[PDB]
């Protein structure tokens, strides 16, 4: 075994490999599509795996939901490594490293870089992570040109809908490192205020009153409320939206299952916000 | 499923 470096962590695993299991780190998932590593253990997505990772789930075997591992299965792989993720409560963590070495990736987006690279080391593929994050860092360059300097300053915010539930996010969490940080556009106190994923009231959004809105809605992450965006946007409240009123809305821009701290996140987000804050595809 | 949306 060879000693991993991760996040001021280190980890002893057999590398190069391809005995990888990934269970929760959908960002995980993200990096393997853009890296081109297919796992032995992947993440179900109600039961199947999505159009977007059936070339790197084409040697995979489920692994669970991605809150819900199936230790057994993952016990059954023998993997070298399982990547797990950070926003597992900590005895799941725990439960999960009796099926072997397990390293928690971070859901924090500012570390989109270290995670890349981790699954990189783990497969002998360090350099084309560095040409994925050389080509990401040039096309934001180009990018920002691009976006004009009132929609620079507008007010934007990135929401997902859960459970029929409005959900904001850190200003370094989601989409929101590369909408605020990336693209420099000034995060709302809201989000500046958030410590985590973070439930906001329809009531408190039209006080915030943005200018933009990019809404995230899964089918997968609101069975129990499938009518959700529909009854949102036939609400009095919702209505009277500065974003809503302005046609600003923009629903699921990036597929709604994306991570947003990821390579393949960010590539897409940043393409997706130039298109809608200029409202011309040529962006 | 506690990063906390729980
Ligand atoms: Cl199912
Ligand atoms: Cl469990
Ligand atoms: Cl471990
Ligand atoms: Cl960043
Ligand atoms: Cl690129
Ligand atoms: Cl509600
Ligand atoms: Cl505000
Ligand atoms: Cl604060
Ligand atoms: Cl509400
Ligand atoms: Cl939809
Ligand atoms: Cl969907
Ligand atoms: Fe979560």
């Amino acid at each position: 075994k060879k000693k991993i470096e991760y996040l001021d962590k280190t980890y002893e695993v057999t590398v190069p490999t391809d005995k990888i299991a990934i269970t929760g780190s959908v960002e995980s998932m993200e990096d393997a599509k853009l890296l081109d590593v297919h796992p032995q253990g992947a993440i179900s997505f109600s039961g199947k795996f999505p159009d977007m990772f059936k070339d790197i789930t084409d040697k995979a075997e489920p692994t669970g939901e991605k809150m819900e591992p199936n230790i057994e299965k993952i016990l059954e792989m023998k993997p070298d490594v399982i990547l797990a993720s950070t926003k597992f409560p900590e005895k799941t963590l725990q439960k999960i490293s009796t099926a072997g070495t397990t390293i928690p990736v971070s859901h924090i987006s500012s570390n989109w870089k270290e995670n890349m690279m981790l699954l990189a080391q783990l497969t002998g593929k360090e350099k084309k992570a560095k040409k994925i994050i050389a080509d990401y860092e040039q096309d934001l360059k180009e990018t920002k040109t691009k976006i004009n300097d009132k929609a620079k300053d507008s007010k934007a915010l990135v929401i997902r809908i859960r459970q029929g539930n409005i959900y904001i996010y850190p200003e370094q969490v989601y989409f929101n490192s590369t909408l605020y940080g990336d693209l420099g556009l000034k995060a709302p106190n809201e989000v500046k205020a958030a410590k985590a994923q973070e439930l906001i009231s329809l009531e408190k959004l039209s006080e915030m009153n943005p200018d933009h809105i990019f809404v995230q809605f899964s089918d997968d992450e609101n069975a129990d409320k499938p009518d959700a965006l529909k009854d949102l946007e036939k609400n009095p409240i919702w209505k009277s939206l500065k974003a809503v009123k302005e046609d600003h809305v923009y629903v699921n821009s990036v597929d709604p299952l994306a991570q947003g701290g990821t390579a393949w996140s960010k590539v897409r987000f940043l393409k997706a916000a130039a298109e809608k804050l200029t409202q011309n595809k040529l962006a | 499923g506690t990063g906390t949306g729980t």
